[PDB]
RNA sequence: UGAAAUGCGCAGAUACCGGGAGGAACGCCGAUGGCGAAGGCAGCCACCUGGUCCACCCGUGACGCUGAGGCGCGAAAGCGUGGGGAGCAAACCGGAUUAGAUACCCGGGUAGUCCACGCCCUAAACGAUGCGCGCUAGGUCUCUGGGUCUCCUGGGGGCCGAAGCUAACGCGUUAAGCGCGCCGCCUGGGGAGUACGGCCGCAAGGCUGAAACUCAAAGGAAUUGACGGGGGCCCGCACAAGCGGUGGAGC
């Protein structure tokens, strides 16, 4: 709509899925991708690698056309896939990115953490 | 690999080393005359029914049906990928010729006492005169699946 | 998860954003580092407080060393009363694997793990090496203080190594070397850290600690060898490349 060029990338990983959304230089939300977003069905879709890579060139070609350039990239969470690639799933939507055409200035892990919400369970703790 | 590119006898009609070579192809048990034989009077064959003489008819074959790039399985962290890649200019030979022969043999129409016919017509229809045929339709498809994948 | 299943989810889970509550731990810095007598101790802030090194050589003037029994401290688990409880998790309840699975793997889960007060007192509580002092080549890296600060000097942590020691492995100014002082401890293996007695403990248990009988060994280190999905280098029609074939039919 009204070019931006300069902004933030949020990568946010989990092991159900990848969802990555662009943001201006001011924190409100260009476009936004996702496993889901691309047709890719729940389990594959979600969480492999190789979504969060589509889903990370969805968001920037998206972004391309708001006029996007260069963008600050944010890692919040982690997770990956399943898949026999690598997948670390967070990374390689942290490639695809660099790739994508956007010159990324930085990648930051900004993960969130409860100061001690409540237990977890999943064999966690 | 198998062992050293050994240099070939150019063919005693038209002194070309790659002749040779195709008449290898053909030839199995040996009977290296027959084998010559069915070449040449294929190369009879692309006189009458094609103006053209027959050892361009034939070079122009093989160029159509060599592979530029052709996909090889490859052991990835996940499944094996085939990754595609070109092929090196001696491959892209032993492929063609092969090809040929093999899809020439694959014609139906049974002509000459021998395989001489097929030859004659297969080497026709790769031209790219006439670039159809069995032989091409490998090359075209090793290609297709290339850059499919890349 | 090897594959799975149990399990959770349409009373809407998972993934995502915001708000809140609660418990526990304290990423990077972080070390090959530091502190303490040991056990042990790591977010930041303040208060209270122990030990310790160096320089000056100023004060006392042998006031020293060790230390049976005592007293105190003493990881984890465990115990008592009360509190707390997010995650984790003996027992336990399920799923799977298996010949069986009272296990390893997966889903749950109570004590417990946290706090206070009291108790227990153990350990591969290890450097498997009691404390002090003196003496006996160096080299190298490091933490902390002084200096005339491309190195010297003091305290500490590592590595390599003189002499020497040691069964060997190794130790070697951080001694396992050369000496002196004092404490503790050993005396073949099993029976056995058991029995009995005593002392301690709420309890679990702890400390002390045998005998009969029995065996020619038990044992330490190192040597050769055999044995058991690390690395490097290199071969063979071993694979790949390629031509022909077996597996089908009849014989």
């Amino acid at each position: 709509d009204n070019s931006q060029v300069f902004g933030v990338a949020r990568i946010y990983a989990s092991f159900n899925d990848t969802f990555v959304h662009v943001t201006d230089l001011s924190g409100k939300e260009t476009i936004a991708r996702v496993t889901g977003g691309m047709k890719v069905k729940a389990d594959r879709d979600e969480s492999s690698p190789y979504a969060a890579m589509l889903a990370a060139q969805d968001v920037a070609a998206k972004c391309r056309e708001v006029g996007i350039t260069a963008v600050h990239v944010k890692i919040r969470a982690t997770g990956g896939t399943r898949t026999k690639t690598p997948g670390p799933g967070g990374q390689a939507a942290l490639r695809a990115l660099a790739r994508s055409g956007l010159r990324i200035g930085r990648i930051e892990d900004v993960t969130p953490v409860p100061s001690d919400s409540t237990r977890k369970k999943g064999g966690r703790r | 690999r198998y062992a050293n590119k050994r240099f070939r006898k150019a063919q005693c009609p038209i002194i070309e080393r790659l002749t040779n070579s195709l008449m290898m192809n053909g030839r199995n048990n040996g009977k290296k005359l027959k084998a010559v034989r069915i070449i040449k009077h294929t190369l009879d064959i692309i006189n009458v029914l094609t103006d053209q003489n027959p050892i361009q008819v034939v070079v122009d074959a093989i160029t159509n049906t060599g592979p530029r790039e052709d996909t090889t399985r490859v052991g990835g962290g996940g499944a094996a990928r085939r990754q595609a890649v070109d092929v090196s200019p001696l491959r892209r030979v032993n492929q063609a010729i092969a090809l040929l022969t093999i899809g020439a043999r694959e014609a139906a129409f049974r002509n000459i006492k021998t395989i001489a016919e097929t030859l004659a017509e297969e080497l026709i229809n790769a031209a790219k005169g006439s670039s159809t045929s069995y032989a091409i339709k490998k090359k075209d498809e090793l290609e297709r699946v290339a850059k499919s994948n890349r």
